[PDB]
């Protein structure tokens, strides 16, 4: 029984590892979208006027 | 405007500087190294802009 | 002094820390619905994937994200004096005689 | 129950003109350096090895071919490609878009070859992302070792003729090289009179083995001599020439042969390993006007 | 007829590939119960019973090979075949849209026209199979040239066992078999072995042990010898059988074809294209220590090899 | 479906030294003979062909290596061993240990070789049963082929003597390793040399007259990476064969029939099985591969 409990306390943890890893890609890629459309300040100041 | 070119060894088209660091005449080398003078003499990347 | 003189190039890189500004409502995201896919069967390993495709968008037409270099942390590449060994970049090209 | 699928992403969208070159093929063969389902462009063509900048290569392709993992296109979208993985002894469908065009044949054996022709035959030039796509030469096996052989002959006599053209007629040469004979058909190749740096190193390797191999079996005959030694060796006197067997150890010495014979056999394995196996898939059925086929892939 | 839908709806909807295991996340930790054919240790008791283990045998590997349907004159492929032979595929040229040519190992003994006593068992039956070599040698008018330049092994693409010959008057439909184990058509749930003549087979792993280990693999190799007899070049064939490994077998084959070579190179001497000898093509892996049960014909001793998978190969030269 | 696990009956209890010797190697590759669930200890190791009081070679071992199955350890219990098994097409988790250390990566290429450096390290004594257990060694093919290179070269010279700084120092770049040669059985490598007798004489006949002529246009004019072997000197043999004029359709026969015997030389530079590793880790020293019978 308490070897079977060592199964369900393993696989339901390794699902939650994918729950975090899903939320990392939301923080990562949305940030990594913004860095492919971001000129530096020394371009955008003279063009911004 | 008074001088046409500083050296005829880089901006001259056939010149030894331009030939050592051209992409067209590097079909012998190992590509794994890095070369900075490769950058300022590359015909394409300058004309990409 | 030989017959010529020479210019020298180097490179350098600097680790730096940025203030990245991002304005409001620049993008609208389309969050998908994830899935669990198995592959690469071993004697023991049943490796999975949790894949989740998400579609982005650019709402405004102007620029909406500005980066700035605002720190120097180190100078990682050191401005050495070591030249570049053209015998190693060109192993093929050599002279005529052996000795 | 397994699920293979490989999705290659692109940072920028495709051109509307390049996408017509990628709708033009829908099932082909890609050497794919990944074994996963998310990937950037840099490991599906041959741009890992075969690139525009350096010299073209043969064995660095050929080592990379069998080491790699092949895949087949399914559904090309403008954002991003899509593939299907090639499992060992999987079964799927293959069409051709392989310039220059070779007509297939059912119930044949298929080798995957390095491209050695021009880029207009070989590639689709990308400009959305700068990196290439290079498609491997997919030609059946007997036709692979005939297109290899006559060009490798054409490479050796080119170096002689460029060095000294007082030996070789180009009319005698070009009549007997660019016409591959099989099927009752003559398939004409591309000759490359631009001056062929794909087949340099084989001609470099085989010309070591032209002179230094027949030095070899002379030394072997005087090694371990028995009244029990295997008897087929007497028969092979007539194979080796009479002029070869009048050479002694006078020109060399005791440290000279060690500097040879340890290195001598190492050329034979770098020779014999690559010409045995390509990654081969067997095709049993085929049709002409559909240009479709069914395959199974033996990693060999 | 309304209950004929409920006869195909049962079978076809169960006779499917397993689905790609793809569970959406929002369920949760129920994904793991799809995995069943990776467990292999079922719990027993004092009373285990087939009525209660009927899941434990319900699991099975996903094993299914493929067939290549051919189409050949009954003038070459004989009307009688013992349902487990071997098939070549000679292929010279695309004349028709689909004009194949098969060859059996019984056939090649008539195409070659080798000596009687070198294979004196099938030769008695090789005249009630076919003619005298007329209806076969007239389809390839370069057989004398295929011997001399040494190119016949470059053209055979081996196929494997049979499944069924739906035979007709002129052209015989032949359902071939590759990739593994051919399923029968007269009898379902019954595989089809590969059956060979005892004239052609030559064992390899037979000596007094005076010990070789066990294993899973034992392979059947195909072989071929370009030779000349009576100053007119006619090819040869044997088989092989070993579970040894390719490093031994080429050295072991040369012990067998020693005496042919010891006569042969008297002939050309007393040339460049004459020098090639033969090749080896692996025809798949017999399972370990399964026995060949002998058979006979009207007679002709024929073996059998049950559970025979079949994977082809290339033709690597040996000399 | 399929299970694969081999437990070994160990009929006499371990000793305190030999327990830690097996405990020292928890991920290993030893070839056994009888593919069963249970197993007696007369045929676990390789030692049926490489023993102490005998004079073992290594060709007969490597010849014996391809027949055998291959197996990986799981535990070491005091009263019994426990192993696991390798199917002829199955991915697994191999975890390399082997003491003349090397480093691999993803997409690397392997062989299985006998112990060719230290029998005393690779074997362990079993005083509990009086029967030692030889361990073989996995080596990448960049050097695993190179170790096979010298043995064929080695038995050539040592009988002509009937010094050896030259022979068995196996060259990795920066690491030259002296082999293990004390009491060889040169009879099995003799037949392999008898099969090098054939082809190396066969290739000598129909040598291309064009590619011979390239050498006089090689060492005289230009210089190359390979040609330091010649030191810019043509052999005397080249000056005898290239007298005539060239002709392509004579040579294509000498170029294709040559190419046939090129493929034939796989049959003598053989290996055991090959192992195509696809995934690899550094600090765990784990790897993964699908086994390939060959």
């Amino acid at each position: 029984f308490t070897e079977y409990a060592g199964a369900i306390k393993t696989i339901t943890s390794a699902l939650q590892f994918g729950m975090d890893a899903l939320e990392r890609g939301l923080v990562d890629t949305v940030l990594a979208v913004k860095l492919r459309h971001a000129p530096p300040v020394f371009i955008l100041k003279t063009l911004g006027d | 405007e008074c001088r046409s070119t500083n050296n005829p060894w880089a901006s001259q088209r056939g010149s030894l500087g331009d030939v050592l660091y051209n992409i067209t005449f590097r079909q012998t080398a190992l590509p794994g190294m890095y070369s900075p003078c490769r950058q300022f003499f590359h015909k394409e990347d300058i004309m990409r802009y | 002094h030989p017959g010529f003189a020479m210019t020298v190039v180097r490179t350098d890189e600097v680790l730096a820390e940025h203030i990245l500004y991002c304005s409001r409502a620049s993008t609208s995201m389309f969050v998908g619905l994830p899935s669990v896919v198995r592959r690469e069967v071993r004697s023991d390993a049943v490796t999975f994937e949790i894949t989740h495709e998400i579609a982005s968008l650019h709402t405004a037409l102007g620029y909406s994200s500005v980066i700035a270099p605002a720190h120097v942390a180190a100078i990682t590449t050191d401005m050495g004096v070591h030249c570049q060994d053209l015998f190693m970049i060109f192993p093929g090209d050599a002279y005529q005689d052996r000795q | 129950a397994l699920d293979k699928s490989i999705v290659v992403n692109l940072t920028s969208r495709l051109f509307a003109d390049e996408l017509a070159a990628l709708q033009s093929k829908i099932g082909s063969v890609l050497p794919l350096g990944d074994c996963h389902r998310l990937q950037n462009i840099q490991a599906l063509g041959l741009g890992c090895v075969c690139s525009r900048e350096t010299s073209p290569d043969y064995i660095q392709i050929m080592q990379y071919l069998s080491k790699c993992t092949l895949a087949v296109l399914e559904e090309v979208r403008p954002d991003s490609l899509r593939l299907t993985r090639m499992d060992p002894s999987d079964n799927l469908q293959i069409k051709n878009v392989y310039a220059p065009f070779f007509q297939w044949d059912s119930n044949t054996q298929l080798a995957v070859l390095p491209p050695l022709f021009s880029r207009k035959d070989s590639t689709i030039v990308l400009e959305s992302n700068g990196f290439d796509i290079v498609f491997p030469m997919v030609v059946p096996q007997q036709l692979g070792h005939a297109i290899l052989q006559q060009l490798l002959v054409y490479h050796i006599y080119s170096k002689i003729s460029a060095g000294a053209p007082g030996d070789v007629n180009m009319a005698e040469l070009d009549l007997y090289t660019t016409n591959v004979s099989f099927m009752g058909r003559t398939y004409r190749l591309d000759v490359d009179n631009t001056d062929l740096r794909v087949l340099d190193d084989l001609s470099m390797y085989l010309c070591i083995l032209s002179a230094l191999v027949p030095r070899g079996c002379l030394r072997l005959l005087t090694a371990l001599v028995r009244h029990d030694r295997h008897p087929l060796t007497e028969v092979f006197e007539g194979v080796v020439p009479d002029e070869v067997t009048r050479i002694d150890l006078d020109q060399l010495s005791v440290p000279d042969d060690i500097t040879r014979m340890r290195v001598m056999f190492s050329y034979l394995q770098s020779l014999s390993s690559i010409f045995n196996l390509g990654p081969r898939l067997h095709v049993y059925a085929y049709s002409a006007e559909t240009l479709a086929a069914s395959c199974w892939y033996s990693p060999r | 007829q309304a209950e004929n839908a409920a006869r195909l709806g049962r079978q076809v909807l169960g006779l499917l590939p397993p689905p790609t295991h793809r569970v959406s996340l929002t369920r949760g930790p129920e994904f793991a119960r799809g995995v069943r054919d990776l467990l292999s240790k079922y719990a027993a008791s004092t009373r285990p019973t087939v009525g209660s283990l009927h899941e434990a045998l319900r699991q099975a590997p996903f094993r299914q090979p493929t067939y290549g349907d051919f189409l050949v004159y009954s003038q070459t492929f004989s009307p009688q075949e013992p349902l487990g032979t071997f098939l070549f595929s000679f292929k010279q040229e695309d004349n028709g849209s689909s004009m194949d040519m098969l060859l059996t190992p019984t056939s090649l003994f008539m195409l070659s026209g080798m000596e009687a006593a070198k294979a004196p068992q099938t030769h008695k039956v090789a005249g009630v199979w076919y003619g005298s070599g007329s209806g076969l040698a007239d389809f390839i008018p370069n057989l004398s040239e295929l011997m001399d330049t040494g190119e016949f092994h470059t053209l055979l693409t081996p196929v494997g066992p049979m499944v069924q010959s739906v035979h007709s008057t002129f052209v015989t439909k032949v359902t071939s078999a590759m990739k593994g184990v051919g399923l029968a058509r007269d009898e379902p749930r019954a595989h089809v072995g590969l059956t060979l003549p005892c004239d052609m087979l030559v064992d390899l792993d037979e000596s007094c042990p005076m010990r070789e280990p066990a294993g899973l693999n034992v392979t059947i190799y195909a072989s071929l010898v370009y030779l000349r007899v009576n100053q007119r070049p006619s090819m040869a064939l044997t088989f092989f059988q070993s579970g040894k490994g390719f490093a031994e077998v080429v050295a072991m084959i040369k012990d067998h074809f020693t005496d042919v070579i010891r006569t042969k190179y008297i002939q050309l001497r007393h040339y460049i294209n004459r020098l090639v000898f033969g090749a080896v093509c692996t025809l798949g892996t017999v399972p370990f220590d399964s026995h060949p049960v002998h058979q006979s014909l009207n007679s002709l001793p024929v073996l059998v090899f049950a559970n025979f998978e079949a994977a082809c190969g290339p033709w690597t030269v040996f000399l």
